[PDB]
């Protein structure tokens, strides 16, 4: 029933995740992953207790916009993906079908330059390298979009402030005009009689 | 002294990885990453007692090509990144900088309709959706590429063998032509 | 140690005046003078048990403004003047001055037609009638003024509300104009900065395009050579 | 039965009012209103045993000029108003209609400067002070007229005395001439 | 025979003397009262001219205040 | 001396155009371009007698704002670019390219399906269609913007009138406040002077009265003694 | 019957157009618009002797891709927009009804600064400046795309030559194998 | 046919008087009475060309208020009283009746004191002194009232300015409100349709 | 040496007023002032050769009584005031004033309804009307008093004759009483 | 037949040699163009980085001016 939180704000402690998601339900544990240095990765894993509470938090953060601090960047919440580096693949776990024996004609070794395995591993490695280049391109695209959004933050804030206060001014001007005219016709209808 | 191993066959095992990288030095622990269901994730980690042994393994699989499977799938090894799971960023370290105190004063919330925070958070969410669709596109591209490159497995072997037969037949013809004349 | 409050509303009573003026000191008696029918005369007397507190109340209602009712009828306070009703000026005190006795020597009378006393009493009576007319004139003038001032109960209230609102709206418009001008300057400088940025990017991109063109030309040359 | 005799002489007594108005009837109580120091206020307060005596007294002292002593200033006599400060204003006797509630929306209190209440109370206070100025102006006018009319008393007294003497002499002279002529015309015939 | 005439002359002389005495008294009162009146009249005239002088001086002081007041209004 | 004129109303005729720019110089011929069906295209070319007149018009319309009609549609002017349709690019001018002669060797054709020229012609066709789409989109957005401006003639006009009236009213209110306060001060000074004069008058009158009553008393005493 | 051809190649001439566009029928004249200096403008003008030939030409050069040089840049053919700069719209041609009368309420003169007329002068000028900016941006996008496509010419040509040669080679090798096997099975 | 104008302003001329009164007609001679020492006497004399124009001027200056300078003091216009101080009253022009005879019974001389003539002459002289005192009292009353009205030159001016301009401001405010609501209802009906 | 003499009867003359006053000095000229109809206004003018003579005349007719008619109405003299109706104030003296020039800047007008000048001209008109009423009242009081003094013209004369007769009789009676008592005590 | 088959095989061998030469020249093409494209992408990324740092310093300066005012 665990959940993970993505694109976390730059300044944060464990306690922010502990208490901020507490509105959805009780939180057993809440952690913010950190590298060897002290710079957290921007990802966080929260340990919930009940699965219904986990579903409620997940879909509430999905359709809603959980803003965690004054920096107006919502945190994106997705289910935790469980990885198990302890059990692994014991030999008895493998089905050992005819595929495995076909998969095990030769012991794991290198590739001699010039044999078919080598020219085919070259194609595989080229595919992997182009995947890595594509992933880096996507990362760069998102980074250069988010920096632009961080820049435009201030202009957006000031524009919204102006829009709100102008609409308020228009509303209260209309209120003044309404009261004034209303008093006018009521005094007129009082004096006519 | 650890390496993160990926591009692994679906039919690899812990002992297969251990015996593959054991030629490079003593092993301490090499395990295969599996999901909740226990399915193979195609990744893994290998941990070596001495750092220079890990370095030799990394370079030897980097410039060289190392196979685990009859299917010519290469193995790519890169230094593992260490991320502690159970020990986050303590609040005492958080308060060291002067910006966290002036930054925390606003409590967690949800934004209100019509507020600037909600309006801007909508754009942030749209950016998140764009990023997710781009990532899914790249993942689908590699699904296509893997499925394709598995298709010409037999065809490439057949054409390579045919090419070898053509070359040695040609050299036989050449030597016979030199012999008869 | 008493104060004479006046200008009271017709709907005030004893206990209202007792509780309103008790702020400044203790209260022993405070009665709103009523006529023979009991209808409110608009005046009252408040006899404080404490002289200093009464003086404090007098001063605070003098420079300050005190009210008693939704309609703004300020209550005005003056120290009370005491006149002794059921005792007055006895015979003995008057006869201390011997000269009183040559005033009483002529008995009370009516004056007689043609006597000088009659001819003078007529002038005195004319003066009394003229004084009465002047008093009636002042009373009517102030009744008219009060009745008029009652009429602007609502007009002045409306004008005050409208003035507060228009002043509020004016300062709002000033703040809006300040924000508009400052933010317009913000946007203009941002725009000029990004124009400079993209011009620099343009020049760099053109130099890039030329480099790739020379690549293509030299490579075409090499391919022709081979 | 009450009256209120005004403009009293400078030198009066309780029994002067008890005896002078004894002419119109029985004066149970007439007591010149006196202030604290003991000087007269300038008014009176008379109570008869019956109403009709009081009405007759008012009418006579209105059409006549009831001089009190030798100083020729008649006393203005007016009916008395009964200002009651005994029952005051009992709470249960007020109308307590919707007007009371309209007037009792907010409690007694001061006016906050710059508010509407303070601005309006300024207008009311100005009205009251202007009324007080007008009343003091009327008091000043009547005082100066009264002092002028007290000063010229000797002039008018001696003027009337001389006129009476002259008319009396003319009457005596005409009587002399008439009697002498009558005697002459009767002795001739 | 001269009885009624003697009584008539006696009474007429007596009342003529009375009338003469009353006329003398009237003349004395007239002259004294006219003297009193003349003194009061001259006092009235003196007080009136003093009042005139005071009112004139107060009016010129008001005039000076008014011209200085208008000078201040013009300057502002 | 021709200057390009555009963003002009469809009701201005040739002669209105020639009269409007006459103040910058003589009009040899002022014409607004028209299409086949006869409606004015909103763009025109006006020919001036002298180069200085055209340059003066271009400048003065550049820094300033020119108008022509009740509708406030400012005229934007640019220098003309001349084009020709009877004379093209003749051969003696054209053959001079060294490679044109070797470039013509292929006859102009439609390429063929499957060849490279056709497979690349399709890419150029796609680019041309994209360009057409973008131009259409700009034109649609703009027509929309001009229609939005046309709608807002009355609203902003009335708003401008109301703002001018409100500013005038505020100025008059300020003048009223100044006059009120100054007049109130004037009255306060007059009232103070009047009350001072009244007090002096009352004191002087009391003095004259006390002298008069003393003089009356002396007259009475002398009368009593004479009696 | 007139048509305007765009995106003509870098090296174009009058007889280049007259001969290329004579396949669609007899023509009177076609010209290549030139700037005042004497450089090509990238636009053409072609006239015909009638409708059906010109309409067939438009349909073919729209559905087809008419190259008129080795450089694989097909032309764009549209119908020429006939603009008149002679007649204008004189007084005897304007409707002159009440639409013009309120239009003809002020003389043509400058707007007084700091007024309502000057305010819409600024507004319309801002709109027109935005128009110039947007048209320039579109031309910019098209210019960068055209440069990219022009540079990918030679690489694409060589890749296509490789593809065609490989397809030919597969076909020929398959034919040789079939002709070997049929003869072997026949004898 | 000559009128008299009174209460002239402090600074006046023959020319101011003739130019001011020429509107009613042609002025044969307008003059401003002056005493010996050059100070204005506060009176005028105007002669028109005949009865009709003079009568019109008299009516218009009576019912109107003709100011002839910046000082708001109208001039009161009255027909002139010509006093023939040349012909006098010659003996031939006396009726010389028995009234003249009984008037001429004693030569013009002093009255010897203590006679009847002296007492009667003192009676008439006392009457004349009382009349002169009355005229001086009326003159003094008018002088004091004039000085009072001259003091309120400025207070009345400023009060009238303030009242007139406040009324103008109220009218302008009503005009603004009427135009604003007018346009509002116009656009409301036009958007409704 | 001009003496403004008034309070005279309508039957006086240029001759009677020049025969009466010829005692004080030489007659320069004495005229009665008559209105348009010629009926005496009841005033006159008298001038003398030497100012010393005119001042003696003033003092004598001031301290004493000068009577000119059988009906005892005194002749009252005053110094004559110098007023001229031709040489009004000149502009060379009018314009020396500094505030005169800024006093004429507003032309002679009629005020206008609602304006301050018309609002204040009404107060001036009211003052003029009440002054007119007071002057008319004084003139009517003097008419009453003079017409009264005409009424007792004869009654006072008869009373004066009677008073002197009665005083003479009183003196005669006193003298005869003393004579009779003297003769009685003689016997 | 054998003569014709030999001619067809010889033609095929010549065509394979020509194809191999064309393929390897295109391999150099992709190598050179791809390495230049990576170089120029690195240059543009660096230029954009020093472009964004300038915007950051402008933003901090403008915010400081905001707070001071």
């Amino acid at each position: 029933a665990s959940l993970t939180v993505r694109n976390l704000p730059q300044y944060v402690s464990n306690e922010l995740l502990e208490e901020a998601f507490s509105v959805f339900g009780q939180v057993e544990r809440a952690v913010v992953i950190v590298d060897d240095r002290g710079r957290p990765s921007g990802k966080g894993i929260v340990e919930f207790s009940g699965k219904p509470a986990a579903r409620k938090a997940l879909d509430r953060c999905s359709e809603g916009s959980f803003l965690l601090t004054t920096f107006p960047r919502p945190v994106t919440v997705e289910p935790m993906d469980q990885l198990d580096d302890e059990e692994g693949l014991p030999e008895k776990l493998v089905i050992k079908n005819q595929q495995f024996h076909k998969e095990r004609e030769q012991p794991p070794r290198f590739a001699q330059p010039g044999s078919f395995e080598y020219e085919y591993a070259m194609r595989w490695k080229a595919l992997i390298e182009m995947e890595k280049q594509q992933q880096d391109q996507v990362d760069r695209n998102i980074k250069e979009a988010r920096e632009k959004l961080e820049m435009e933050m201030e202009a957006a804030r000031h524009e919204h402030q102006v829009m709100l206060m102008r609409q308020d001014l228009m509303r209260r001007q209309e209120e003044l005009r309404r009261m004034e005219e209303l008093h006018n016709q009521e005094v007129q209808k009082r004096k006519q009689l | 002294a650890a390496l993160s191993v990926r591009n692994l066959s679906p039919y690899v095992s812990n002992e297969l990885l251990e015996e593959a990288f054991s030629q490079f030095g003593p092993i301490e622990r090499a395990v295969v990453i599996v999901d909740d269901r226990g399915r193979s994730t195609g990744k893994g980690i290998v941990e070596f007692a001495s750092k220079p042994a890990a370095r030799k393994a990394f370079e030897r699989c980097s410039e060289g090509v190392f196979l685990l499977t009859t299917t010519p799938r290469p193995v790519i090894v890169e230094p593992l990144e260490q991320l502690d799971d159970e020990d986050g960023l303590p609040e005492k370290l958080a308060q060291k900088n002067p910006m966290y105190q002036k930054e925390r004063e606003t409590p967690p919330r949800f934004a209100q309709h019509g507020t600037f925070e909600y309006e801007y958070s909508q754009r942030w969410k749209s950016l998140d959706e764009m990023e997710k669709q781009q990532r899914e596109q790249v993942e689908k591209n590699m699904k296509d590429a893997k499925d394709k490159l598995e298709s010409e497995m037999e065809d490439a072997y057949h054409e390579h063998q045919a090419n070898l037969l053509r070359q040695d037949l040609m050299r036989r013809q050449e030597e016979l032509r030199r012999m008869e004349e």
